[PDB]
This record gives structure tokens, C-alpha cells and sequence, in this order.
């Protein structure tokens, strides 16, 4: 069993760029009349990257419609095992997935009072910085359905559609029928052996914890780039208020009206990148899902080393976790 | 000088911080600095009559000020150690070392070093170990005898009895100062400053730097008693340029049979670092790094 | 006025496109004031305002901390000529409170302010002053007042040279140089003012010093009919615990949680004080953080205070272009706090109801418990909203259930 | 944008040369047009490094282009789901805007 | 497009309390600079008689 | 670029610190340096970008 990580989605955040420039100050807000322009394309190119994104997480998730699975029993299909994969709305798998991976957490209900709250994360940074993180598009509840109708599309139940798998591989029927016992038992230890995977040497959860890496690092480079001077006296319009004469206070004002408004810019372009990135990966995930999951690929290297049996797709901190079931000779 | 046990950290004044680490520009020691080694020995007395002070060289030597220098005061107390003058196994008591600042040195009449000219600041300690003198005063020497006015001078030390001053009854105020009224004259003094000190035997550190807002000292006992961060106390109005400082060789006259062990400090120069301090959740540094 | 009003005006368009868009955020006032003034004693200004002010290279230096003094006396007192600040203006030093005070004074004449400036290449800025620019400083000109206790002295002296002489002859002739903030080596020479404009001093250095001859020289000008004296200042503001206040107190106990205006002892600003557990160092009265912003403080009653600064409530407006209907999205906020607390928003939004889902409050949402497969605005975690009169909150849910009998192209 | 990156004033009295040349002085005129210009250079080069980044995405949308018409519309394609949705027939191509 | 000129008599030893940091009295109860416009401070001599 | 982009004044009178140090006085010489630190910083995220 070999694990890949393809991620389909990014955090969609938007930016108050009076918020984030001004901090509600009368006077910086004055001075940023004349830049209103830049602000509001700003926040329209924030949208429209954002809109992008959702309808291409819509998109790779419309494949429930015009689509037929079967109903699964209990842990045990057959003499598979087949209970760390199944929900009891996640599977086991996917519990330990996101229990092994540290995300902090985006309050989407009452964060805002959590934080106002309390007292000694980005997430609180969030309402003192201008920038709001947009919730995903769909409930976990859907994509935890969704991995489970991918689950189903395996009459014809799953130790038979397996032996048909591993009939077209170049095994005959009477080497299967001989030995049905012995592959249950190999492959529930493969299954068993996903324990362990979760771990930093493998290179997908490394991917993983890449990905809520770089989520982590674009809101902190946005809520870290506040306490840039740009050359002022201070990174603060209060100091510049409390410190300077009016002829002055203009400068310093506009200096780091000037800094904020080129950091915004930067950071809406490495969002755009960003998120044709992640279109882009989430269309290699469906074609990936499409010929690993739904079928079986008979190209070497593309569902995993050996010869591919079986895929199974499970959900991600920020995209899908692919567990390709091989052939290896021993 | 161990950065990992935060040894003479100059805490930050006016704030604090909590649960975080900074990196800081300061004024702090040097990582594996061995420092100077000073120790304060007891007078000679054969017989349980007081006689000659027994003292040291330090009066003569004469140490660049730089940025300032910190000091590591009775880190060797509670332990068994001989008195200096003798072969006698006792108990380490800590002892407060007794300095001498100024701009500008020279000789004496003899053509020894020392003799520090114009406004000079005293930082001697008194109360027997229970108050702290700062003084900012005009240096003069007296003449005749054994003081810095005749040609035989041999070195200048503040002495102390403590079958006279360190007595149950009473503790002498001006102790350490008479003894050092002996060998000069103050006069123009700016200002006398005086400190209280709570006797205990624990360790403690101090420190002095200096810049356009004064001398400012630094001291464990405020603030992170029990500990090693030193918080500001004192900011004395010495707006010329210390350049030189001197460690007064400090001897006490004690009996044979009342003899004492004190212990040995050791002073630590300050530079211009780069320096990690690892903050806690009540605020003090217990753990720093030295990036140099 | 309202909502999808912002949008208009920041789309700057009287169409936009139907969908969910994340509008401008409101404005934060102060609700009350958290004043915390201690009775200070008054600075002494004394040596300034009586006996004679020295010259330019034996400056007396007044270092106040910790002090209440009274601006508008000093400035009444002193005709105030020409200055010039760097960090600072003498109306912020009038309004706000610093950690410290550093004044420099002297006696010096008013025909040789050109010498003070920063690029001065006279003997001023070599030998007697030169001003420092590490913290933010004034440099003040002005005229004594004539009748009261300052007097003048007998002239203006400066040192004109001030040398080291070596090379076993003394004939090396080596310039030594002041630095920004610093005394002078020559002027223990005459630290009372040089008596002739052509004194020519000499004094033989030691060995712990540079080892060769002092030269000193002083020039002398003729003193004028009124005293005119030069101020050097400076302040710092986040150096002490106290702070110096040019010339009540009130309590946070009343209002917690709430975005307040502070004067804590010298720290001003806006922020949100709540109770919490006491950290750091006490006699520290202010706690920080690594960007250097003010994260708690320990009043006078005991009682640590976290502060947090100001927030805004999120906005996002629901729009729908055909029906011409909006609703508006407090994002993760709970509905308690848009009724309860804050209650300051768009004119209309101040005045169907509130609803609380699970991206947050929503008001101009009708819930109808109806399911849908797809729409044009969803508003996330699987939530959505259907035009109708006015627009409903929906969800969104999936359906999961062929031999070919019939021809069928796609 | 390239367009209206030509109205940000970058901290001047005004966006416009012309205003500048019009109400200063010479020392001050050098210190705003040198103003205007920092900005304008920093503002080309983000276009230019966007240009590049846009031009190398279509590119290889274009490689991704020529492999889909090699594999769908000149031969039948055997695989699940890269040429429409269910089994694949035929494909039809014709030129769009980009 | 306008020209707006404020005149007053002024000695020119006061010339240092119309600076725009000025802490004096002219600052406060006389006359503020406003800096709202492209303006100018002009101290001048009028002509003799 | 990463070399090149040393050579920009960023509006200073030189693009070499020693320059600065040179021909100017402390208040002018922490303004012109600090507009090479910030452009600087600013290319640098760009080639980090
Ligand atoms: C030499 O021995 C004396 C013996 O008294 C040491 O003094 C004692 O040091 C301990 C250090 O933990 C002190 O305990 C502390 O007490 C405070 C206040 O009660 C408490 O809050 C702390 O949690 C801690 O328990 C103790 O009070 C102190 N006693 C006296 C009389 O000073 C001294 O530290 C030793 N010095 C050396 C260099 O070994
Ligand atoms: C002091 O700081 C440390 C580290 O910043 C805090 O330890 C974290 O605690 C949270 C909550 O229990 C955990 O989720 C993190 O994994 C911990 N991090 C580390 C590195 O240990 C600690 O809670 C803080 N103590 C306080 C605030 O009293
Ligand atoms: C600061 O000093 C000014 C001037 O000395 C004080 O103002 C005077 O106050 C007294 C008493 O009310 C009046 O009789 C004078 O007429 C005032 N003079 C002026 C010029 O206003 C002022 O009160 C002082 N400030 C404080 C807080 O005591
Ligand atoms: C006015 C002096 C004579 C100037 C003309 C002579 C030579 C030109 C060469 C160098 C001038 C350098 C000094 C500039 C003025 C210094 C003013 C000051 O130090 O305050
Ligand atoms: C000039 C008197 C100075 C006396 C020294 C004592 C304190 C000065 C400290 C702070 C106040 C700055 C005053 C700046 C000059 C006022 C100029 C004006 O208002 O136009
Ligand atoms: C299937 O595996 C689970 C643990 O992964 C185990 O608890 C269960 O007993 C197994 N099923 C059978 C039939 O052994
Ligand atoms: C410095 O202190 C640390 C922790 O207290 C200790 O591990 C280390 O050995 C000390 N350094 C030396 C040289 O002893
Ligand atoms: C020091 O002790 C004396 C004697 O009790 C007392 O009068 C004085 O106020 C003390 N000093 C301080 C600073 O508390
Ligand atoms: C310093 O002392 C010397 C001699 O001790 C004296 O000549 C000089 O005037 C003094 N300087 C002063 C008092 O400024
Ligand atoms: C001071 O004494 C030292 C040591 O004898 C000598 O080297 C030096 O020359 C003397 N200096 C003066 C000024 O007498
Ligand atoms: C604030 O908290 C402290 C410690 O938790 C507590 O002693 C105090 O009573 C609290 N005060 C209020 C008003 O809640
Ligand atoms: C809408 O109403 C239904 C039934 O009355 C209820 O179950 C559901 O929670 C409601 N939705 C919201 C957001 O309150």
C-alpha cells in the first residue's frame, strides 16, 4: 500500500483593505480616499479568486450525480475487513488522519467570541488585522458521503470484484480459489499496516502538513506584515498621531499607506498563483479518482508501484489521501 | 558566565513579557567568560588584639569601565573554606565588594596608581552587609602616616570590626564610610544616596552600566530574589563619562578567635550582544543564548 | 444607509453580479475611559530657573523621570526663538507622557545657531556640543527672562581647539573630537568660562590616558544686553513604568469587554480590557508581546487585566440581481452579540429576523428547512441561499441511489 | 491594471508629471518625479513577473491541450472520465478566444 | 483656481511660535496653519510710509 | 536580477552605503539607508515570491 496526497483546495481569505491599512483611524481613512481605487480591486480580485475556487471544489465534487454504488455491509464484507475504511461521519482512517495533523482551528460559528473571550492565534489576529477566512464550500458531511459512495463503487460484492482484480492481472482462477483465505489474511494486514503510515518520513503526510504549512504561513506573512515600519517613525498610526504635527503626519501616514497597499498587492497575486495551483491539483485528483478509484489502471507507476488491485480515496485537511492497494512479488 | 542558567541578564525595564522568547540587543556577558576573581580577606591579629589590614593589589590596578560590567556576589556561601590569612576550615559568609568610578586617574605623590580626580562615585557598602553608600564627591587625600598625602603610601582599604559595628545592639550607619574618611577628604559632594539591604545569605548579582540618563544600577535582590535577573533600582545623576573603575580592597579587623570565611566575587565586562532570553510564564528568564 | 449600499459604492457600479460579497466592516467607538493617574511630585526645574547657566562645552544636563512639571510656566518664562525637531514636536511633548526627559542648557549666543545644525563642520559641534539623534530631540533657542533669578553671565566662551601633540617633538598635531552627546577633555581647562578670546591652555596627559600633551585654546564673545540660552531635548517612551506627564482617575471594573480609551500611567491608547490570569513580572506594571504591543497590565486594584485591541464585526451581503433582494452575513458571529452587545452597525441593519447558522449570524434569511442540490449562492459549510419575495436559507444535500434499453447521445 | 497603476500618486502631491513640474521647485520636482518613478518600476516589474507566471500556466495548458486532442479527438479513448463523462464515442474541436 | 491670503501685523521675533509643532500661545488662541491646501507662511516688511 | 537589484538608489544619492556615510550627515544618513534597507527587503520578497 502506497499513500498519496493530491490537495484540491486552499483557505479562501478576503481582506478589509480600510481594516488592514487604517485600523479605524479618521485621519489615515482621509488620506486613503485618494487610494480607494486600489483597495476595491483588492477585494474584487480576492472574490474572484475565491468564486473560482468554489466552482471548481463544485466541480470535482459533482461526480454523486449520474452515478449508481451498492450498498456495503458491516466491517466484515466477505472475509475482508473492511471496518477501518467504513463510517460507524468519517471513516477511522480519516479520524486518525486528522487527529495526527495539527490545524488550528478556524472557528466558522462563534469564533468571533471565542476570541473575544480570550485572553493569553491568527484565527484571533483575524478581527484585529481586516482579514476574514472564508468557510469551504461543503460541510465535511458531504465529503465524507462523497468518500463513501466512492467506497460503494467497487451486485458484484467486494471479495468478488476483488478476485475479478487480481483474475485480471495474469492470475489464474485456480491459484484465487486455492489460496482465498491466505489474500483476506494479506490483505487485512496491508489494511492494518495504514496505522503507521501516518508519519513524517512518508511523503504524503508530509505533503499534508505542507499544505496547512503554507495556509499557516500566508496568514502570518499577512498578519506580520502590519508591523512594518516602511520607514516611518513608528509601525503604528497612533504613535505617528501621538508623536507628529499635522504637515508630518501626512508623510508617515501615506508611507505606510503606501507599504500596506504594495504587501496587499503581493499577497493577492501569491493567492491567484496559489489558487490556479490548487485548480490545477484538483483536476489531477478527479482524473486521478476517475482511472485509480473508480476502475483499475493497467499503466505501471501512475496508481502506484507494482500492479494495481484496488484504490481507496479517503479526505484530506485540504485536498484527498489515496491508499493504492498493490501487487509485489516476495 | 553559563547563558543556559541566564547568569547576569539584565532584565528589560518598563515592560515584561510572558511565555515568549526574543532575541534583544543589550548589554549582556559573554558566554564562557571566566571574569576577574576578587577576594576579601580578613586582617592580621595574633592574638584574640587587632593589627595590620590584610589586602590585596586591587587598589592599584585600574580596569577600562567599557559598557558597564556586572558582578556575582556570594555564589560560594554555605559551603566549607578557608579564611585567606590562614589554614582554617569555616563557613562561607558573602561579602559585597566596594568600588571606586571616575573619568579621569593618575598618581600619587609617591607615583603609584590610583588617585582618582574631580567628582569620583563611591558605591561602598555599610550596615555590616545592610545598606549600600553612593557617593559623588571630590577625592582628596589626607596626609601624614600611612594615608595617600605622604611619601611612604602603600595602598588604601576600608576596614571594619565587628566586635564594634556588627554587634546585637546596633548596626554602625557609617562604618565603611569612616574607614574610608580616613584616607581621603569628601568634598562638593553632588549627592549621598543610601539603600537598604536585607541580610540573608543567598546568592546575588549586580550590576552597573551607564549612558546619557546616568549611572543606572542593577541588582537580583529587587525584583527576582531567589534568582539571577536584575532589575533597575537606582539611576544616579552621572552624566560624565566613567572611564575607569576600582575594586577597594575590603579587609576586615577580626579576632583570631572571631575569624570569618568570606566569599569570592567575580565581575563579568558588559558588551554591545545579541542575546535569545527565553521568557517564562511569571516572567523571568531562566535560559538565554549568546549568538556569538 | 444599509447594506448592499457599501457594495454599490465600492463596486462603484449601480449593477453588480448576483452573489455573496464580503463588504467594508464598521466603525469602533470608545465606550468609556479607563484613566489611572498617580499623584506624582513636581520636577525640578530649579537649577534651571535659578543661578547662572553655564557654557556651551560644560552643559548641565536635567534628567526627569518619574515627575509632573508645568509646561506653560517654562514656555511663558522663556522667549522662544528658532528650533527644530526630529522625531518629535513640542505639541506632542505638551500633549502626550513619556518615560523621560532629558534637557541639555547652556548659555549661547544667538548668532551662532548655524553651529548646532547636524551638518556643521565649527569648532561648536567638534569641541563643545554635539547632538545626538538616537532618540527624538528638539534643539531649542531662546532668551532668558531678564528680572527674575537667572543671571547672566560675563560672556560666551567656546573652545576654539582642543589637540593631542606627540612624534617625540611635539610637533604632531592630532584633532580630538567630541562625541554625539559627550563632554570635552579640554574643558576642565576653564569649566568656568575662558577669560580672553586668545587663551592658550597646555596640560600633560598620563599614561593611562593617551600619553601625549592637551592643547586647549578658547575663544570668547562679547556677552549681549539679554541672556539668550540654548535647550537641547530628548525623550524616550518605553523605558520605564512611570512616565513624565505635563500637566480624574476612573475604573474598568464597569466595563469589561468592551473597547475603552486607556491612559494607564503614561500609556495611552484604545483596547479591550478583560479579566485574566496574572503573568509576568508585577512590579513590570505592563506585559508585552515580540511585536511590541501592550498584551496586559496590573492595575491598582489588584487585578491583571488582558488587553486586547478593537475589533470589527465581519460583514458579507447576499445578493441576488433578478429579485432584487439582500440579506447580510455576520460572519462567525453569534446572534447574542449582534442583540446585546455592540448593537452599532448600517442604519437599517440596527434597526426576517436574526438567524443563527453555522457560518454565523444572518439577518433577511427566512428558514424553511428546504433542501436543494446546487444554487448560484452558497454561503459555505453546505448552506445556501434561494431567491423566492425574499431569500431562503437552504441546504445542501446529496442523493444516492443501469441496463441499456434506449439510444441516448450526451 | 497595467492601465490605472498609472494614477497612483506613490506618496506625491500628484500622480501627473505635469502637476509636479507645474507647482515645485527643482529640488523638490527631482525628489517627487523620483518618487513616481520608484513606483512606477516596482509596479512593471510585479506585471512582468505575473506576465511570466501567466505564460508559463498557458503553456503548459497548451501541452495539456495538444495531449487531449491527440487522445480524444483523433482516436477513441479507453479511459474513464477524461473525455467527458461515461464511455467516449467522439470529439469534436474548434477554436475559442485563447 | 482660488487664492485665499490671511494678513496680519506680526513681529518677525515671534516668527518661531507659527511653525506648525509650535507648543506657544499663537498656536493656540491667534492663529493655526492649515494644510489642507497648498499653502505658503510669508513674514514680510511693509513698505515705509 | 538578484545581482543587479544591488545596484538600485531606491531615490537615494547613491546606491552604496559607504556613499552615504560619506556625503552625509547622521539625520540625513538614517534616511537615505533606510530607503535602501526597505527596497531591498521588498526585491528580496519578490525573489523569495
Ligand atoms: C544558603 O542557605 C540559606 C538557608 O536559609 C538559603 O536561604 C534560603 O533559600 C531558599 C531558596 O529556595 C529560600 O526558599 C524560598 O523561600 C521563599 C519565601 O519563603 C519561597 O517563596 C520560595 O518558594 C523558596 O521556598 C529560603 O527562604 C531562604 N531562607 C533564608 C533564611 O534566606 C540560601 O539561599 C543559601 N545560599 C546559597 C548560595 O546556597
Ligand atoms: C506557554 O507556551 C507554550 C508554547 O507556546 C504552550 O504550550 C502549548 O499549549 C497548547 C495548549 O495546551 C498546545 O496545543 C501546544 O501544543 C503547546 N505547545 C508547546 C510547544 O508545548 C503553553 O500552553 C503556554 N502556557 C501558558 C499559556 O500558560
Ligand atoms: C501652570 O502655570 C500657569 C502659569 O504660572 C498657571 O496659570 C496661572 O494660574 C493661577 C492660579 O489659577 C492664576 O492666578 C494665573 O493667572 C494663571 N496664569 C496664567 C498665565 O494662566 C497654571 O495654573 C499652572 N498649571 C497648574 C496645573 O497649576
Ligand atoms: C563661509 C566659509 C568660507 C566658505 C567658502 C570657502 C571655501 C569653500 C570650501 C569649503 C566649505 C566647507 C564649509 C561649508 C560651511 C561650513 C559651515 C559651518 O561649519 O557651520
Ligand atoms: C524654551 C524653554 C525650554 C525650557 C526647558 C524645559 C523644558 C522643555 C521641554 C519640553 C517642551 C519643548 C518646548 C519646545 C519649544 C517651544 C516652541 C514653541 O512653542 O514655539
Ligand atoms: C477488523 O479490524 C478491527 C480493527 O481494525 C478489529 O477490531 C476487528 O475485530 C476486525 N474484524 C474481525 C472480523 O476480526
Ligand atoms: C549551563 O547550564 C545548563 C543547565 O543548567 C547545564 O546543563 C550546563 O552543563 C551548564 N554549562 C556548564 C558549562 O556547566
Ligand atoms: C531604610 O531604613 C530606615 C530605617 O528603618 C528607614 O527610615 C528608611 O525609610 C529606609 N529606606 C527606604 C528606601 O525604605
Ligand atoms: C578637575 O581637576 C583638576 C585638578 O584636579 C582641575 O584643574 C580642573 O579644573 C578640574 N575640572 C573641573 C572642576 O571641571
Ligand atoms: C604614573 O606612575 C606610573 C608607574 O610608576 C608611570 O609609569 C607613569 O609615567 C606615571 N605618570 C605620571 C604622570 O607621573
Ligand atoms: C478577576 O480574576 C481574579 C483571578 O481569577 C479574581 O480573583 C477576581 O475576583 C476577578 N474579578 C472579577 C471582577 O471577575
Ligand atoms: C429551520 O427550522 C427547522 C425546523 O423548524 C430546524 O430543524 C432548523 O434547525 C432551522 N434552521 C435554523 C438555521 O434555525
Amino acid at each position: 500500500i502506497t499513500q498519496e496526497y493530491i490537495q484540491t483546495t486552499i483557505q479562501k481569505v478576503t481582506v478589509d483593505c480600510k481594516q488592514y491599512v487604517c485600523n479605524g483611524f479618521q485621519k489615515c481613512e482621509q488620506l486613503l480616499r485618494e487610494y480607494g481605487q486600489f483597495c476595491a480591486k483588492i477585494n474584487q480580485a480576492l472574490h474572484g479568486a475565491n468564486l473560482m475556487q468554489d466552482e471548481s471544489v463544485a466541480n470535482l465534487f459533482s461526480d454523486i450525480k449520474t452515478h449508481k454504488s451498492q450498498p456495503l455491509n458491516a466491517g466484515l464484507n466477505g472475509d475482508f475487513n473492511l471496518t477501518l475504511l467504513q463510517v460507524p461521519h468519517r471513516s477511522p482512517i480519516e479520524d486518525l488522519l486528522f487527529n495526527k495533523v495539527t490545524i488550528a482551528d478556524p472557528g466558522y460559528m462563534q469564533g468571533y467570541d471565542d476570541c473575544m473571550k480570550q485572553g493569553p492565534d491568527l484565527i484571533c489576529a483575524q478581527y484585529v488585522a481586516g482579514y476574514k477566512v472564508l468557510p469551504p464550500l461543503y460541510d465535511p458531511n458531504m465529503e465524507g458521503a462523497y468518500t463513501s459512495s466512492l467506497l460503494g463503487s467497487i451486485a458484484i460484492p467486494f471479495p468478488q470484484s476483488i478476485f475479478y482484480r487480481m483474475n485480471g492481472i495474469g492470475i489464474t482462477q485456480q491459484v484465487l480459489s486455492e489460496n482465498q483465505k491466505l489474500i483476506a489474511n494479506k490483505f487485512n494486514q496491508a489494511l492494518g499496516a495504514m496505522q503507521t503510515g501516518f508519519t513524517t518520513t512518508p511523503l504524503a503526510f508530509s505533503k499534508v502538513q505542507d499544505a496547512v504549512n503554507a495556509n499557516a504561513q500566508a496568514l502570518s506573512k499577512l498578519a506580520s506584515e502590519l508591523s512594518n515600519t516602511f520607514g516611518a517613525i513608528s509601525s503604528s498610526i497612533s504613535d505617528i498621531l501621538k508623536r507628529l504635527d499635522p504637515p508630518e503626519q501626512e508623510a508617515q501616514i501615506d508611507r505606510l499607506i503606501n507599504g500596506r497597499l504594495t504587501s496587499l498587492n503581493a499577497f493577492v497575486a501569491q493567492q491567484l498563483v496559489r489558487s490556479e495551483t490548487a485548480a490545477r491539483s484538483a483536476q489531477l485528483a478527479s482524473d486521478k479518482v476517475n482511472e485509480c478509484v473508480k476502475s483499475q489502471s493497467k499503466r505501471n507507476g501512475f496508481c502506484g508501484s507494482g500492479t494495481h488491485i484496488v484504490s481507496f480515496v479517503i479526505n484530506a485537511p485540504n485536498g484527498f489521501y489515496f491508499f493504492h492497494v498493490g501487487y509485489v512479488p516476495t | 558566565i553559563n547563558a543556559s542558567k541566564a547568569d547576569g541578564i539584565i532584565y528589560p525595564t518598563g515592560k515584561s513579557y510572558s511565555n515568549i522568547s526574543l532575541t534583544l540587543q543589550g548589554l549582556f556577558p559573554k558566554h564562557g567568560d571566566l571574569g576577574e576573581q576578587y577576594i576579601y580577606s580578613v586582617g592580621h591579629s595574633d592574638s584574640n588584639y587587632l593589627g595590620k589590614l590584610f589586602v590585596s593589589d586591587y587598589a592599584t590596578k585600574v580596569v577600562p569601565f567599557n559598557n558597564g560590567f556586572v558582578v556575582r556576589i556570594g555564589a560560594a556561601a554555605n559551603a566549607t573554606g578557608s579564611v585567606i590569612i590562614s589554614t582554617v576550615q569555616k563557613t562561607i559568609k558573602k561579602i559585597y565588594p566596594a568600588f571606586m568610578l571616575g573619568s579621569s586617574v593618575g598618581n600619587f605623590s609617591n607615583g603609584v596608581s590610583g588617585r582618582y580626580f574631580n567628582h569620583t562615585l563611591l558605591l561602598l557598602p555599610d550596615g555590616c552587609g545592610t545598606r549600600l553608600w553612593a557617593l559623588y564627591c571630590v577625592i582628596e587625600p589626607r596626609n601624614g602616616s600611612y594615608c595617600p598625602g605622604n611619601s611612604n603610601y602603600n595602598t588604601f582599604a576600608v576596614f571594619d570590626t565587628p566586635h564594634t559595628d556588627c554587634t546585637s545592639a546596633g548596626y554602625n550607619t557609617n562604618a565603611t564610610l569612616n574607614s574610608f574618611k580616613e584616607y581621603f577628604d569628601l568634598q562638593n559632594c553632588s549627592f549621598i544616596y543610601s539603600f537598604n539591604i536585607t541580610e540573608d545569605e543567598n546568592a546575588e548579582w549586580f550590576g552597573i552600566t551607564q549612558n546619557t540618563q546616568g549611572v543606572h544600577l542593577y541588582s537580583s535582590r529587587k525584583g527576582d530574589l531567589y534568582g539571577s535577573n536584575m532589575f533597575l533600582f537606582a539611576t544616579l545623576p552621572v552624566y560624565d563619562g566613567i572611564k575607569y573603575y576600582t575594586v577597594i580592597p575590603r579587609s576586615i579587623r577580626s579576632k583570631y578567635s572571631e575569624r570569618q570565611a568570606w566569599a569570592a566575587f567575580y565581575i563579568y565586562s558588559l558588551h554591545k550582544l545579541t542575546y535569545l532570553l527565553d521568557f517564562s510564564v511569571d516572567g523571568y528568564i531562566r535560559r538565554a543564548v549568546d549568538c556569538g | 444607509h444599509d447594506d448592499l449600499s457599501q457594495l454599490y459604492c465600492s463596486y462603484e457600479s449601480f449593477d453588480v453580479g448576483s452573489g455573496v460579497y464580503s463588504v467594508s466592516s464598521f466603525e469602533v467607538h470608545s465606550r468609556g475611559q479607563f484613566i489611572e493617574q498617580p499623584n506624582s511630585v513636581e520636577c525640578d526645574f530649579t537649577k534651571l530657573l535659578s543661578g547662572t547657566p553655564p557654557q556651551v562645552y560644560n552643559f548641565n544636563r536635567l534628567v526627569f523621570t518619574n515627575c509632573n512639571y508645568n509646561l506653560t510656566k517654562l514656555l511663558s518664562l522663556f522667549m522662544v526663538n528658532e528650533f527644530s525637531c526630529d522625531g518629535i514636536s513640542p505639541d506632542a511633548i505638551a500633549r502626550g507622557c513619556y518615560s523621560s526627559l532629558t534637557v541639555d542648557y547652556f548659555a549661547y549666543p544667538l548668532s551662532m545657531k548655524s553651529y548646532m545644525q547636524p551638518g556643521s563642520a565649527g569648532v561648536i559641534s567638534q569641541y563643545n556640543y554635539k547632538q545626538s539623534f538616537a532618540n527624538p530631540t528638539c534643539r531649542i533657542f531662546a532668551t532668558a527672562p531678564a528680572n527674575l533669578t537667572i543671571t547672566k553671565p560675563s560672556s560666551y566662551s567656546f573652545i576654539s581647539k582642543c589637540s593631542r601633540l606627540t612624534g617625540d617633538n611635539s610637533h604632531i598635531e592630532t584633532p580630538i573630537v567630541i562625541n554625539p552627546g559627550e563632554y570635552s577633555i579640554c574643558k576642565n581647562f576653564a569649566p568656568n568660562g575662558f577669560s580672553q578670546d586668545g587663551d592658550y591652555f597646555t596640560r600633560q596627559l598620563s599614561q593611562l590616558e593617551g600619553g601625549g600633551i592637551l592643547v586647549g585654546v578658547g575663544s570668547v564673545t562679547p556677552m549681549t544686553d539679554t541672556l539668550q540660552m540654548g535647550f537641547i531635548i530628548s525623550v524616550q517612551y518605553g523605558t520605564d513604568t512611570n512616565s513624565v506627564c505635563p500637566m480624574n482617575s476612573t475604573t474598568i471594573t464597569d466595563k469589561l469587554g468592551v473597547c475603552v480609551e486607556y491612559n494607564l500611567y503614561g500609556v495611552s491608547g484604545r483596547g479591550v480590557f478583560i479579566n485574566c490570569t496574572a503573568v509576568g513580572v508585577k512590579q513590570q506594571r505592563f506585559v508585552y508581546d515580540g511585536f511590541d504591543n501592550l498584551i496586559g497590565y496590573y492595575s491598582d486594584d489588584g487585578n491583571y487585566y488582558c488587553v486586547r485591541p478593537c475589533v470589527s464585526v465581519p460583514l458579507s451581503v447576499v445578493y441576488d440581481k433578478t429579485t432584487n433582494s439582500h440579506a447580510t452575513i455576520f460572519g462567525s458571529v453569534a446572534c447574542e452579540h449582534i442583540t446585546t452587545m455592540l448593537h452599532q452597525f448600517s442604519r437599517t441593519t440596527q434597526a426576517s429576523g436574526p438567524l443563527q447558522t453555522a457560518v454565523g449570524c444572518v439577518i433577511g434569511l427566512v428558514n424553511s428547512s428546504m433542501v436543494v442540490d446546487n444554487c448560484q449562492l452558497p454561503l459555505g459549510q453546505s448552506l445556501c441561499a434561494v431567491p423566492s419575495s425574499q431569500l431562503q436559507l437552504a441546504t445542501i444535500n446529496y442523493t444516492q441511489p443501469q441496463v441499456p434499453t434506449n439510444f441516448s447521445f450526451g
